């Protein structure tokens, strides 16, 4: 999509994530873990329902209209009755076809956008303590135990706490 | 801030999205089929097969068309003063009374079907010097010969068919629909036998319109024993106007008026069974649900229905792109 | 680059956007109401209440419909040879001359209304052996009895009425509209008194069309003293063709032709006052401005008008999302 | 919107900014202060007028049409006259409804985009001398007086001038 | 990883996009003209000027309209039993036989044009007591006087003209189209000379419809020597029904039926030359290619054609924004 | 467009690039040189053809319809025949006009997006070895010969190889 996250810099999706649409997987001192992100999942879901409801909005009701099927050949006025309905139908068919094309396009970029926003938001929080391995994974340069991972995910991580550790550990020169 | 640690390590955090094993292809502006995690159908494509009898008054015509129900074919006498939101005409329907034709049948079927009522009021017309209540063996009512319950066939009294000239004022505050007709005899002998004069005439007028029909003598195909035809006509009379009927032969006179009303009534041709359920959208194929925005069941609908479309499936993606790792 | 400073500090720069205390909700693809900083109305929903007399020629019909103005009802003689971009018919309009009816009134009102001119040219028709200029007390012109200024009622000369058979060539290079009629007497006595023959006939033809009407004798409702009616008909004659009028009774003859033109003229029914102002879009409710793309005032419009829509407000956001600090 | 700046990483708007749509507030060596950005305000305004004019574009004029109100009951041909106009109206109503929905959606993302572009543009200019506090605010790691702030804003800031200062001041290790 | 180097340097990598010197302006949602690297025309605006004779059966009417080809004007006898996907009517077309008129010409031109065949079957009608095969010098067939090949003008036998009353059953399984007419004499003498009775009548019926026409006597404009007219009428007869023709004067009798079929045939008026090429979309202006989605050549089309639009150019950008090195 | 790369942070296009839509220009101790990127060119081209085909999709065929030209004046029924076709045409004209406006808008942002994705992708690969000069150019802080430039472009650049060099060379403090 437009942002290049889903099916982009994130090589693929996780079939394993059964509890949300976007989320985190980590390796840290205490082991490996996975966890769904609920705020971005709710954001993508709310917008998709938003558009879904606007489409499922009010059916117009019509009662006595014109006849659309004929049993005899009449000529001029029947030819018109047929033309009015056939042109109404192609105009409404074009309309449905463009609607789901536009809508579908926008839904793939909207969810692409939410993946990207979670990523960026996570990036900003880690400040100088992590580097982007460029595949959706941040390498954190300091010991980050499971509570550290929970603070990043619940959004309370304080970068200053580990800045000196991370920074030292990051700008090591030695080969 | 904290003190120098004795361990030096790193961690890996990776962001990602879900994916499903299955997944639906959907259309896009740049793609004809692309797979998303989930989608919804926006085209309703199936009917139940039955017209739900609720919420609209669905009147089954059974083996009566609305025009025979209006004119009062004996076999349709069941519908007298009936009322409907949707009159359903069945293809099995037949007529079984004097052979008639309705020049511009289609408008008379329309304007009655929209009115939605068949309430008839008998008015005291006085036909002076003519024999009332004629009937025919082509329209039996019981063992006897008969005629449309709502029309009155006038034949001469004795040596005369006078010039009938009658009036009926619209003193009420609603429009009155009058149905009347004229008889086209098969032969010149039939003409003179029934109406004396060699050429009848019917002029029916209000102070804003007038129509004169002269009969047409000639053999037509045998239908229920008859080679003659009657042709039906209508005159709406607005409040405060007057009907004047002038004729010196071949008049098939009105017996009063049908009330006209403004409504949401229509007529539909369907052999779908009526069943007990509630549904708002009716289609000749039976009812259909109106949860989707578009439908493809039939272009003929009545009620709160989805816009008919040509496509028979149109999937709105309700999920992100599906990019599985295993695949299948 | 520069030398070691004796001070060591930092600064904060913050980017941000405005917000307004008020703010308008607007519709979105994913939201039904979401608040933006500012928006514009795209549906025009109010009229001034007056039809502006500029830029189009608006002709007030006052108490004349266009067809009476055409036929030449005495009380409409004011409109002779008038011209319009929009003829306005008022609901107060009445007719006051011989009771007539126009079978397919609606097309005659249309094709004159579009022509936009009532310019009449009198042609020298010669009616031989019949009395010209008949009139009626149901159509007074002054203290006298009279008739439509543009039609000529032919009755018998002395004791007889001949077969009229006249021709008028279209030698000009434009189409000529001829309005003519036929008189349906109330009684057989009235017929023979006026036209001698017991049944008249009118055949009006060009070399490409012909119409024959035979009168219809009968009582109709009293309208201005009359139970008879005349019915109006029209014949357009293309350049180089010929009008031939043949009749042996009941002809209401033409006195010449109306010019027909191709234009942008129409007719509108409105009791809106005409006032002096300029506006391009006219509506039965008065003029409306055409700065917005859609209007909801009336579906009947004439001129440069917004597309009529069902919605009565549709706001286009002309600003960003409004996310306030201090609030309202 | 799609970029997550407005109503995103920028927690809210400033009612105080009366002179432009996007802008800067600063805290520094000789006070606090605010200033509208005119290039990004003009960019957002021009695009919004651009679409506004295209919508306010040519009214079509129509003269003699069909009758839309009737005083008597006629049946078949009148039924058609009514059906033609009722179907024209619902098609144009759908059309206005989809137009402002698409348009409004695009205007919220367009102005979201311009906020993001100003932010990014400012980021690129500060090079290694500032860090993103992740809330729309850059922390500049060197003494930046009011002329320094006006050079960032008018777009002439030379990062090299203060790079050694900032860099030293930034990668301090001391707790 | 590697060992300390003796060189210390940097590199510059710059990302960029192409640009073209020329470049096309295109419309946008926020811009009326903005320049892109490349675009495509979506509005087809030119015709070849010739109607391609392939893939559809294009039948050139030459100097015959379809109705004269149907009735059998001598000069159109070439079209007998012809067949078409598109009948092309030329403006040069003329008629050259007895002056006729077709009340509701437009439907008869339509329903034949859609049927697409002129296959005629002669049925053995028996006209008893009348002279068959009348003709006229206004319709020469060869040196002789003549008449439409498909109609049969019945005149009296010496002294009398009987009441014709004939039947023709539809025993086949397809609908049969019958074309018939009636003769309107110029004078009462012409009437009695040809049909004896002072007023003829024609009633043509099936068991579901009936039409009675009575002739109209009067002078019309001289066309090919005649002041009389015949008027054409049609009766479709469904399988299993019956045609009954009853008349005692002025009948122009049918000689059998035209087959009717359901097809994709139509009629078009065009003076475009037909030429040999293949094209699916035909327009009165000649064929046009249907590679683009919209066309502006003509709103009248037949076949696989682009949707007609008002715009005459509409460019879809197929490239990025063009921002050249020395801006253009 | 929405991303601000084309006609944005990249001041202009190269007329010289005749072999692709997006690509690279470099100056390194061996010399200067240019090369088209084919994956992003193919990505932009495929999406543009994608939409182009969907537009060039099935013409509907119509055969006997109603008459659209008249030689005599008839009144009511002809007035309707004219109104049905005139309203069909304005509805299809609106339709074509909105279609290319939406489409064109989306194509300028789609190609804006691909420029930005190439840029970002290149950024992620260079890790701590380059800095963004903010004008579409990265400054690489280590000797990068032509094979080094080919590895970045063909996407196999190993940042670790030159990290210590670049990093040292980058965080030099000396004026
Ligand atoms: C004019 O011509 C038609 C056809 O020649 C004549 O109609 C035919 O008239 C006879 C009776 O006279 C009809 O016979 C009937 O047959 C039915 C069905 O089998 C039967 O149930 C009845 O009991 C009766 O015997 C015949 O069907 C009818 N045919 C048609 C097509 O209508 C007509 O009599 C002629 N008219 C005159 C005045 O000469
Ligand atoms: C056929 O029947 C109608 C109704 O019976 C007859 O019409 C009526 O004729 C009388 C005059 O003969 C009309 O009287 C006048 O009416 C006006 C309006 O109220 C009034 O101002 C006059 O002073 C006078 O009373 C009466 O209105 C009229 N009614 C209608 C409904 O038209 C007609 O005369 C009969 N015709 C024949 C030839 O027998
Ligand atoms: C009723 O009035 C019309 C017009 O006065 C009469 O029609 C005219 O009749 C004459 C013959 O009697 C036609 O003459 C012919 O002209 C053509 C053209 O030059 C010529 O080829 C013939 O040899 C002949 O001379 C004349 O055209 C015709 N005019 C029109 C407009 O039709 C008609 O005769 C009158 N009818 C009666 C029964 O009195
Ligand atoms: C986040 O997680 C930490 C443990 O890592 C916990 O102490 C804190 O309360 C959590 N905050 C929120 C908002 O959940
Ligand atoms: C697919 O979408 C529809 C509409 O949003 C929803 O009812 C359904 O639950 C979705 N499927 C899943 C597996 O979430
Ligand atoms: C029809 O309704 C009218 C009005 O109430 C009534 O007088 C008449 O008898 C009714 N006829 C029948 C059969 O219901
Ligand atoms: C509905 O009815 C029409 C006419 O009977 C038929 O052609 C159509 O296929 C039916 N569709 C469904 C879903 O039953
Ligand atoms: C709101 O938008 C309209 C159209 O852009 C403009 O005339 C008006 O000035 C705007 N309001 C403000 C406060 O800018
Ligand atoms: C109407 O116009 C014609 C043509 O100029 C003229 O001869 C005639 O007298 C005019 N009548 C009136 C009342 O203007
Ligand atoms: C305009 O006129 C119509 C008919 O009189 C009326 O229903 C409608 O409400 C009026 N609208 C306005 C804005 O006056
Ligand atoms: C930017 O501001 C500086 C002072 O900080 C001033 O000297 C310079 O001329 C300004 N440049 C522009 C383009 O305004
Ligand atoms: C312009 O676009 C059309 C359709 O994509 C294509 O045929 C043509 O080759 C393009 N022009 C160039 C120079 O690529
Ligand atoms: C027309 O077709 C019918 C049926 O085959 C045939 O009998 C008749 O002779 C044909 N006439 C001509 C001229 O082809
Ligand atoms: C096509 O024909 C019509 C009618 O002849 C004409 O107005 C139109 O300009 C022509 N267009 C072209 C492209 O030939
Ligand atoms: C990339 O370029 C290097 C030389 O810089 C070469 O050895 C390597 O094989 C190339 N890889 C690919 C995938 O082309």
């Amino acid at each position: 999509g437009l942002f290049g996250a889903i099916a982009g810099f994130i090589e693929n999706g996780w079939e394993g994530m059964i509890d949300g649409w976007y989320g985190f997987r980590h390796q840290n001192s205490e082991g490996t873990g996975q966890a769904a992100d609920l705020k971005s999942t709710q954001a993508a879901i709310d917008q998709i329902n938003g558009k879904l409801n606007r489409v499922i909005e009010k059916t117009n009701e019509k009662f006595h209209q014109i006849e659309k099927e004929f049993s005899e050949v009449e000529g001029r006025i029947q030819d018109l009755e047929k033309y009015v309905e056939d042109t109404k139908i192609d105009l409404w068919s074009y309309n449905a076809e463009l609607l789901v094309a536009l809508e579908n396009q926008h839904t793939i970029d909207l969810t692409d956008s939410e993946m990207n926003k979670l990523f960026e938001k996570t990036r900003r929080q880690l400040r100088e303590n992590a580097e982007e391995m460029g595949n959706g994974c941040f390498k954190i340069y300091h010991k980050c135990d499971n509570a550290c991972i929970e603070s990043i995910r619940n959004g309370t991580y304080d970068h200053d706490v580990y800045r000196d550790e991370a920074l030292n550990n990051r700008f090591q020169i030695k080969g | 801030q904290d003190l120098p640690g004795n361990d030096n390590s790193t961690a890996t955090l990776c962001l990602g999205h879900h994916a499903v094993p299955n997944g639906t292809l959907v259309k896009t502006i740049t793609d004809d089929q692309i797979e998303v995690t989930n989608a919804t159908e926006l085209v309703q494509s199936s009917s139940t097969g039955k017209i739900c009898n609720n919420p609209h008054r669905i009147l089954d015509g059974i083996d009566c068309t609305l025009i025979d129900a209006l004119l009062g074919d004996p076999h349709c006498d069941v519908f007298q003063n009936e009322t409907w939101d949707l009159f359903v005409e069945r293809s099995k329907a037949f007529s079984n009374c004097y052979p008639y034709d309705v020049p511009d049948y289609a408008s008379l079927r329309s304007l009655v079907a929209s009115s939605g009522t068949l309430e008839f009021i008998t008015e005291g017309f006085t036909w002076t010097g003519v024999t009332q209540n004629g009937g025919s063996n082509a329209c039996k009512r019981g063992p006897g010969s008969g005629f449309f319950s709502r029309l009155n066939w006038l034949t001469k009294s004795g040596s005369t068919y006078p010039v009938l000239n009658v009036t009926m004022p619209n003193n009420d505050n609603f429009d009155k629909l009058y149905i009347w007709g004229i008889h086209h005899p098969s032969t010149n002998q039939e003409q003179t036998s029934l109406y004396v004069q060699a050429s009848g005439r019917v002029t029916v007028s209000t102070r804003r319109s007038q129509q004169t029909i002269i009969p047409n003598i000639g053999s037509r195909p045998w239908v229920r024993g008859q080679s003659s035809r009657i042709s039906i006509y209508w005159t709406i009379v607005k409040p405060g106007d007057v009907l004047v009927i002038n004729s010196n032969g071949n008049l098939i006179a009105p017996r009063g008026y049908f009330k006209m009303r403004t409504g949401k009534s229509s007529i539909m041709r369907s052999d779908a069974p009526i069943d007990t359920c509630i549904s708002e959208c009716i289609t000749p194929n039976g009812s259909i649900p109106n949860d989707k925005p578009f439908q493809n069941v039939n272009k003929i609908t009545y009620g709160a229905c989805p816009k008919y479309v040509k496509q028979n499936t149109l999937k709105l993606a309700t999920g992100m792109r599906n990019v599985p790792e295993k695949q299948t």
